[PDB]
């Protein structure tokens, strides 16, 4: 069902002076480039950095939660290029990687009171960063970890320029090597994988070092990608010419390596899918490879084979026993595929996130409830696509449903530009209202709240259709900008039309005709009402269909309400229409209690 | 159990009755 | 500037009430309470409290005392309460609050739980038999400054135990009349109800009676007749004679 | 009884480095005491007042044996740009209390444990 552009509710909630000032004043000091995503989990923030300066605000507001100017040894800028979220000891906080033209900083950030609470100076150049276990000696009975990485306590796996990945051990169970914000460790690399964990973590701890593990890895190449996919407990690794390496830590091996279409577009982002239901041990992984400068930009969903669906003791269900990781659709966004443009487009991911809303009943007695498998998952790219001649980024918001596109028997035809929102398996939003105000604005994520995508809830269960489509999904999200925050909503378009025949209740009937188009046109009517439109009914036959659903909705208060808006201003249909209205509930009244007669006699 | 997040409230004290210290000049 | 205030810690319950409870989803959970899923449900509770009370004003509030004075009983008239707001209905708001409700598991834990949050008081009799001192502490404090902050402190508190219970029970009659709409299980929830509705209904009651005591004012009697009612009680055997210091404010 | 300056110490060298506030020439700084009577350890709580925006920093006074005296930074609190009436920091529960009049002369007035982690939140009063 056809859906409508982001419904902005208040633009452009702008950052401080001081955070615009501390963000734009780096930008002109050598190595330092100005970053900024939403950060994910616990945490409600929005962070931004130029260099030396961290700037943390509100996700949903903007206003500046926090902000700190804070280097490594070298006065060199270090750039917040890499941040994620790390709980140890049960204190909730982040892990942080800065680049610097001589090496990198490690710094861990607990919520409480505005500086840093750990740093940590690596002699490599971050690129991107993963917590792959926040305990790692405490994790023994789910098999995601090697041997090595149960001796430590806190794995973090980064990618560095040169191609390779380190295996850093965070050091939290060991006070020795613990460091201050102007104390730091080296890191005790070691390329091979021995078995003297240990000894060689004791040595290192001594030596006032972490235990590192440099895995051989191709070097040359740029890992343009990395990401932890603990329901397979994978690795995965995008280098800058479209080569995709899967990595199994419980062997610290490479399972798995491919080239995935393009020879210089990178791996641009990774996002995993799980269907309703698969009884293959099989899931779905989408690798877009984008160019960064103009070009072939093509989105592969990338089906995983595993041959073991574990059940083990850590609330997750874990995939063992890869075999192949190959390419299964293709879809080319540099052409047309969902826009109007068809020549070459540089096309450059804004945001890559997984939604996943679980639906459990509690309504019993005094108890509690678990999740379940979601009956809603879905992989939701914001992407900017720029069509080279005024350099203009027009923003889209694609959500691919996994459960929605299962229903829908493995689609597979390419489609072809224009508006087709309305499929199940794959929509997108037209953010053209956000970009309107961000023409210039740079876009650093876009965030897509969990607590906002929601579905309705039905009079009856089960849930009728219009749950089963994109429209019925209500969900405002976030665009963080180098000058603030832009807050939208998406398919608020009904409770709009809604409300406004609402407001214009006194004058209702001349308004059903349009309105009741609109709601039918947005879902908002019962899947039942969609076959009848506004054009060949009137007005007074529209709204006793919608008087009769507000009754089976056991919504009285809409049918007074309403009444009481027609009782004033000149409207002089509403008289026949109370008459009407009045002879159908007398009606509706006797056939309700034939029913129940004929329900409570046997 | 886990940390102790508290916010203050202002409850006025002072007198009900109606007496206040004058300055010693 | 002349005046003093001291800045005293909220309760849990009515420093969580005070802030919405949206702005409860971005705090940890752990810190909301001890019990994650039960702090969830609470989280959730508190949510549907705070989305009631945006609605809910004090001339609703005054309305109410005056249909609780005359004739009708608290039950009724917050069966009135309940069917305005749904006969306001413009977006069917009970819609929302359901679908919040289902984040709730078995919400006789939640609403159980909130009981024992706000449970403090406790039936016991203590009448003025002198009880054996420990420290000179017994005899500290009772001060006209401290006489101040407990008045402020016990309206503050019964203004908020007031707005709360009766969100409880407007709450407590939605969920009962609902039924399966969007729910399962209702066969065993719904008679539970049946026997929530008489408690907290006597618990409103009683902070009613409260509110309406620190909202009562008083007037200006002699000492002199005060000690005459207390020689008359204390001969009268209903009272035994306790004095050490009687203050009447200005 | 020296009638020398025996040291000059940055207090944003123990933090880490602010490079505009060392060298503004603001003016308004305050320096608190608080000592703790068993430990023997007495902390500067200093509000350096920056037009970017004002600081609280913990420190602890040291003074080695060759008459050589140093600031432990034990916490910096960040402070938005208002006009501070008055702040304090107490050891027994470890707490910043800060009381501010807004431009707009507003009374405002939070506090905040200063070691319940590191990385900004603040409880309103």
């Amino acid at each position: 069902m056809q859906n409508l552009e982001a419904q902005v509710t208040g633009s452009l909630v702008a950052f401080p002076d001081v955070t615009q000032k501390a963000l734009k004043e780096d930008e002109i000091n050598l190595d330092s480039v100005l970053r900024g995503k939403f950060s994910t989990g616990r945490t409600s923030l929005a962070w931004l950095a130029c260099g030396p300066q961290l700037e943390i605000t509100n996700s949903v507001t903007g206003e500046r939660i926090s902000a700190y100017h804070f280097s490594g040894l070298t006065e060199r800028p270090p750039v917040v290029v890499a941040v994620k979220e790390f709980t140890w000891q049960k204190k909730t906080g982040l892990l942080v990687g800065l680049v610097e033209a001589e090496g990198s900083v490690l710094c861990l950030y607990d919520i409480g009171i505005s500086k840093v609470v750990k740093a940590v100076v690596l002699p490599g150049s971050v690129t991107a960063v993963e917590p792959i276990i926040n305990h790692g000696g405490a994790s023994a009975s789910t098999q995601h970890l090697h041997q090595s990485l149960r001796w430590f306590f806190g794995v973090t796996a980064v990618v560095t320029d040169v191609g390779h990945v380190l295996l850093i051990d965070l050091c939290l169970d060991e006070v020795s090597s613990n460091q201050d914000e102007l104390d730091a460790s080296d890191l005790e690399v070691m390329s091979v994988i021995p078995t003297k964990i240990p000894k060689l973590r004791e040595a290192a701890t001594r030596e006032r070092r972490h235990l590192c593990l440099q895995l051989a890895a191709p070097t040359g190449t740029t890992v343009s990608c990395l990401s932890y996919i603990s329901r397979t407990n994978q690795l995965a690794v995008g280098y800058s010419d479209g080569y995709f390496s899967l990595w199994n830590m419980k062997t610290l091996r490479r399972d798995y390596h491919v080239q995935i279409e393009g020879g210089r577009v990178p791996v641009c982002a990774v996002a995993f899918q799980e269907p309703e239901n698969d009884p293959r041990n099989c899931c779905y992984l989408w690798a877009v490879q984008s160019s960064e400068s103009g070009g072939d930009v093509s989105l592969h969903l990338l089906q995983l084979a595993f041959s073991d669906r574990k059940c083990l003791a850590s609330g997750q269900i874990m995939y063992e026993l890869l075999e192949y990781c190959e390419e299964r659709y293709s879809l080319d966004l540099s052409g047309s595929t969902l826009s109007l443009r068809g020549q070459s487009n540089n096309t450059k991911l804004l945001g890559c996130q997984t939604i996943e809303k679980f639906r459990v009943h509690g309504e019993r007695e005094d108890g509690v409830h678990e999740v379940t498998s979601p009956d809603t998952s879905v992989s939701v790219f914001s992407w900017q696509v720029n069509t080279y001649g005024q350099g203009k980024p027009s923003v889209y918001l694609g959500v691919f449903d996994i459960n929605r596109w299962y229903q829908a028997q493995m689609p597979d035809s390419l489609r072809s530009g224009q508006f087709l929102r309305n499929c199940s398996y794959f929509a997108f939003w037209s953010l053209e209202a956000v970009v309107n105000i961000t023409t210039q604005d740079i876009i650093f994520d876009i965030l897509v709240h969990e607590r906002s995508l929601s579905r309705g809830i039905p009079p009856s269960y089960p849930p009728p259709e219009q749950f089963y489509y994109p429209s019925t999904y209500n969900f405002d999200a976030t665009c963080l900008l180098n000058s603030g925050l832009i807050h939208f909503a998406c398919t608020g378009f009904q409770k709009e039309t809604l409300h406004f025949l609402k407001k214009s209740g006194s004058s209702l009937n001349e308004a059903i005709p349009d309105g009741y188009n609109r709601c039918l046109a947005a879902g908002l009517l019962a899947p039942k009402f969609t076959d009848v439109q506004a054009s060949s009914l009137s007005q007074e036959e529209q709204l006793q269909a919608i008087l009769a659903a507000a009754v089976e909705t056991s919504s009285l208060g809409l049918l007074t309400s309403c009444i009481k808006r027609w009782t004033a201003e000149e409207q002089p249909r509403s008289a026949a229409n109370l008459r009407f209205v009045l002879e159908w509930t007398w009606k509706k009244v006797t056939l309700t209690k034939q029913e129940f007669d004929r329900l409570c006699f046997r | 159990s886990v940390n102790l997040e508290r916010s203050y409230m202002e409850l006025i004290g002072a007198e009900r009755e109606t007496s206040r210290r004058n300055f010693r000049d | 500037k002349g005046f003093l205030s001291f800045l005293a810690p909220c309760s849990s319950v009515e420093h969580l009430y005070l802030v919405p409870g949206e702005h409860l989803l971005t705090v940890d959970e752990s810190v909301i309470c001890d019990d994650v899923d039960g702090a969830s449900d609470i989280v959730s509770l508190i949510q549907c409290l705070h989305m009631i009370a945006d609605y809910i004003t004090e001339d609703m509030a005054y309305q109410m005392e005056s249909a609780c004075c005359h004739p009708q009983s608290p039950e009724r008239v917050a069966e009135q309460i309940l069917e305005d707001l749904i006969a306001n209905d413009i977006d069917n708001i009970m819609e929302n609050i359901q679908n919040k409700l289902q984040d709730i598991r078995n919400p006789i834990q939640a609403i159980s739980f909130l009981l024992q949050n706000m449970d403090y008081e406790t039936n016991m009799d203590m009448e003025q038999s002198q009880h054996n001192v420990r420290l000179n502490l017994s005899t500290l404090y009772g001060s006209v400054t401290a006489s101040s902050v407990v008045c402020q402190a016990i309206y503050k508190i019964s203004a908020t135990r007031f707005l709360i219970c009766r969100d409880l029970l407007i709450l407590q009659h939605l969920l009962l009349r609902l039924g399966d709409m969007a729910l399962v299980g209702a066969g065993q929830l719904l008679h539970s109800q049946q026997e929530l509705i008489p408690r907290a209904a006597q618990l409103l009651l009683s902070y009613y009676m409260i509110r309406w005591g620190s909202q009562c004012l008083a007037c200006a009697v002699p000492v002199d007749l005060l000690e005459s009612n207390l020689q008359h009680l204390s001969v009268l055997e209903l009272s035994d004679s306790q004095v050490e210091k009687r203050r009447y404010t200005s | 009884k020296d009638q020398m300056c025996l040291m000059v110490a940055d207090m944003l060298e123990y933090v880490p480095v602010s490079k505009d506030i060392r060298q503004t020439a603001g003016t308004g700084h305050k320096l608190r005491l608080a000592y703790s009577d068993t430990l023997e350890i007495l902390y500067l709580g200093v509000y350096l007042h920056t037009p970017r925006q004002g600081q609280f920093c913990v420190f602890q006074l040291v003074c080695t044996e060759s008459n050589r005296y140093s600031l432990e930074h034990t916490s910096s609190i960040f402070t938005n740009q208002e006009t501070l009436i008055d702040f304090t920091f107490t050891l027994s529960s470890m707490n910043i209390w800060a009381l501010w009049l807004d431009d707009d002369n507003q009374t405002v007035m939070k506090h905040i444990n200063f070691e319940r982690n590191q990385a900004g939140h603040w409880n309103p009063v």
